[PDB]
């Protein structure tokens, strides 16, 4: 059709989940 | 003799029926150019409900192929340091001009995605232009 | 308004539009049906629209 | 000079004031109509009654509705509806039925034009809720020529009178579709017991078809 | 041949930015009220920057400057709020002059 | 005798074609683009009933599909040029105070209205009172904003249909155009989306106001000769 149109798919430009100081670790 | 029940239909079909009834002697100025050049919509009054459950509004996020590598552009290279003209509509930054390159590099038949953007870093370079690392 | 899914069904109108009248050799009916399957569909509309109306008449 | 006004309810109500303790007013409603379809109703307010009549029914004729009649004598369709807790069931009628509906009903529909019908209300009997959803249930119906252009199809009427003669009372104006309306061998529409109720001879009622006065 | 608007909005420099936040902007200055500057950068909402201490005298009326770019419009959704509130600003950080 | 001439070669004639006053000259899709027309509110402001003119949501900002504008803003300046072709009153409407001064000039320099003040109760609704008996209302009422300063609707736009007095109005994506009467989705907030639109709208009526003294003068001229 044409290819200037938007694409379906994730934010690319989605930032990691933020985490606490101690994920990950015991 | 107006009708102001303006939550009943339009201001069309209020005066449109009025004058059939013989209420309303006269059209009014704006009534024949209506008829001849009607809105798209008809305006009728409708109360707006929020959503429940499961509806969702149909928006989609607006999205293109270059997106991808204007994230990892920005994530490995960071912001220019040269400011956006958003005034000029021919207007391309150092992430256009990567996107621009990656792209005409993928055309040539390469594929791979972290060799792809290798590449792209040392064409520019060879060109003049300043790419400092993040980190 | 009349309880129910198709109330139409719990009308005397609706009941006199059974056509199957048996001829009085026949004493028992049963039916064997399946609550699911795309196959057994009709089997249950069968029950659940047109046994009212057999019984009827 | 074309519409008349009718008086529907005279109310005297009251407020508590601080200095002159209870208050008196009149609160009016009255309704409009030229016979002709153009009909509305208003609200009157005021401490003496006669300027109670004259703010409602000069009030009213600034918000008149426009009721559709089918051939002018009656409603194009049955009308069901509830207007907060007031139930009005109304049946279109036949030639030479009359007004055999709610007094106020029968005020309303010789202001609208309407001859023939029948209305039953039940639920709270409130008559403003009965007014206003009475003005309501009848602007929101569809005539034949919206209904034969919204499915692009022939509204055909069938009368026993007439017998099998099929009369076509509205066309539609754009294209008309080739496919049949799918004939669903049961509907799965909701049915008034009272209706059905009576169909079956059931329903047994002294007061139900009594002889009254022309209305 | 005509241009669509899916190509417009493709290829323009808005879309092209990306995300907004700690993005340089060169704006111009377009309203002044007192020490508060009002800049206009290419968006929906221009955004209200107070005069820099020092060489507060070079900015005046069409004088282009830097941003860093936070929001494109501040808004936000508060306790039993049906919409966002909305000032019609957008948030930057005036860092100085432009010069060629 | 000479009545019903006039009016079917003045009055009837301009309403036979699709466009009597060529107002597609006046803009594009792309001079909608420069002026930042498709730039809509956060995806957060937005109004249900404008998802429709929504193209989408670029990084949670709503973008205004400005191939449905430019259907929209051709049908309100066609409209519009009918309406000062006929020596409608046309009312421009906004209490963006950014835009205050550029709008009352705007009304000035076409020879129209406009009110961008306080809208005190029963303007419309109640004008004979305020006003005379024999005051006349406007032919047209023109939205440039169509919220007010608490981001609510102008109360003109309900005054306004009540009167039943068409309105055409400048939408953005957290605004209800219901009721108005031919709606546009357009950014009002940009200076240079509001610019455009009383560049649009002053052309269109002065153009409109042109083309009837033109046709007057023809057709008296033919007249008498
Ligand atoms: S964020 Fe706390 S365990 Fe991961
Ligand atoms: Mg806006």
């Amino acid at each position: 059709s044409n290819e200037d149109l938007p694409i379906s798919m994730e934010n690319p430009y989605k930032e990691p989940l933020k985490k606490c100081i101690l994920c990950g670790k015991h | 003799a107006g009708s102001r029940l303006e939550t009943v239909g339009s201001i069309f079909s209020r005066t449109r029926d009025l004058v059939r009834a013989g209420v309303l002697k006269e059209k009014p100025l704006w009534f024949d150019v209506y008829d001849a050049f009607p809105p798209l919509r008809e305006p009728v009054f409708q109360r707006p409900r929020v959503r429940y459950g499961k509806a969702k509004a149909p928006i989609q996020d607006i999205w293109y192929h270059e997106d991808r590598i204007r994230a990892k552009f920005y994530s490995v290279y960071g912001s220019g340091q040269r400011a956006f003209d958003l005034f000029n509509p021919n207007f391309k930054s150092t992430c256009q001009r990567f996107v621009e390159k990656y792209t005409e590099l993928q055309k040539l038949g390469e594929t791979d995605e972290e060799k792809l953007f290798v590449e792209t870093g040392k064409a520019l370079l060879a060109e003049g232009v300043i790419l400092r690392r993040v980190g | 308004p009349m309880k129910g899914r198709f109330p139409i069904r719990r009308t005397l109108q609706y009941l006199s539009q059974g056509n199957v009248v048996f001829k009085d050799s026949v004493k028992v009916m049963t039916v064997n049906y399946n609550t699911h399957g795309e196959l057994g569909e009709g089997a249950r509309k069968f029950v659940f629209f047109n046994i009212p109306q057999i019984q009827y008449k | 000079e074309d519409f008349d006004t009718r008086i529907l309810e005279v109310r005297n109500v009251f407020t508590m004031t601080a200095k002159e303790g209870r208050k008196k007013s009149i609160r009016v409603l009255v309704a409009v109509g030229n016979g002709k379809g153009a009909a509305g109703f208003s609200i009157g307010k005021a401490t003496d009654r006669m300027d109670a009549f004259r703010k409602a029914k000069n009030r009213a004729v600034h918000h008149l509705h426009y009721i559709e009649r089918y051939e002018d004598h009656t409603i194009f369709h049955d009308i069901s509806l509830r207007f907060k807790r007031t139930h009005i069931k109304m049946k279109k009628q036949p030639k030479g039925y009359g007004l055999r509906c709610h007094r106020a009903i029968i005020t309303i529909c010789r202001l609208i034009g309407i001859k023939d019908m029948y209305a039953k209300v039940s639920g709270s009997i409130n008559m403003l809720s009965l007014t206003q959803g009475l003005f309501r249930g009848l602007s929101r119906q569809e005539t034949h020529q919206q209904l034969a252009d919204k499915k692009g199809l022939h509204v055909v009427e069938i009368r026993e009178e007439c017998g099998p003669l099929p009369i076509v009372v509205a066309s539609p104006r754009g294209p008309l579709r080739k496919d049949p309306e799918p004939e669903d061998e049961v509907p799965d529409v909701k049915l008034d017991w009272e209706d059905v109720k009576t169909a079956q001879g059931m329903k047994r009622s002294v007061w139900s078809n009594l002889k009254r006065a022309a209305t | 041949n005509v241009e669509s608007f899916a190509s417009m909005l493709r290829h323009s420099p808005l879309t092209q930015m990306g995300p907004a936040k700690d993005k340089l902007v060169i704006g111009r200055i377009f309203h002044i009220v007192e020490n508060d500057l009002y800049i206009d950068f290419g968006g929906k909402f221009h955004c209200v920057c107070r005069r820099p201490e020092v060489d507060g005298e070079k900015y005046q009326k069409g004088t282009r400057v830097r941003l860093r770019l936070l929001d494109l419009e501040l808004t936000s959704r508060f306790l039993g709020a049906t919409t966002d509130t909305t000032v019609l600003e957008a948030n930057a950080v005036l860092l100085g002059i432009q010069e060629s | 005798e000479d009545s019903t001439d006039f009016n079917d070669k003045i009055l009837n004639e301009p309403l036979k074609h699709s466009d009597f006053f060529n107002v597609k000259e006046l803009f594009s899709v792309r001079s909608l683009f420069d002026a930042r027309v498709h730039l809509g509110h956060k995806a957060g402001c937005r109004h249900r009933f404008m998802e429709p003119y929504i193209f989408g949501s670029r990084l949670d900002h709503d973008i205004i599909d400005l191939e449905q504008t430019a259907t929209h803003l051709q049908l309100a300046l066609n409209f519009t040029a009918h309406m000062a072709y006929r020596k409608g009153i046309i009312l421009f409407i906004s209490r963006n105070r950014q835009f205050s001064y550029l709008i009352e000039n705007m009304a000035r320099d076409c020879g129209e209205y406009a009110h961008t003040r306080y809208f005190r109760g029963g303007m419309l609704t109640n004008a004979r009172l305020l006003f005379g008996p024999t005051v006349r209302l406007p032919d047209l009422i023109i939205f440039l904003h169509t919220l007010n300063n608490i981001f609510e609707p102008h109360v003109a736009v309900r005054d306004a249909a009540k009167m039943n007095i068409p309105t055409v109005g400048i939408v953005d994506t957290n605004c209800n155009p219901c009721l108005i009467t031919y709606p546009v989705p357009g950014n009002d907030d940009s200076p240079l989306a509001v610019h455009l639109y009383c560049r649009l709208f002053q052309t269109a009526i002065t153009r409109a106001k042109e083309k009837r003294q033109q046709v007057e003068a023809l057709y008296r001229l033919q007249g008498q000769k």
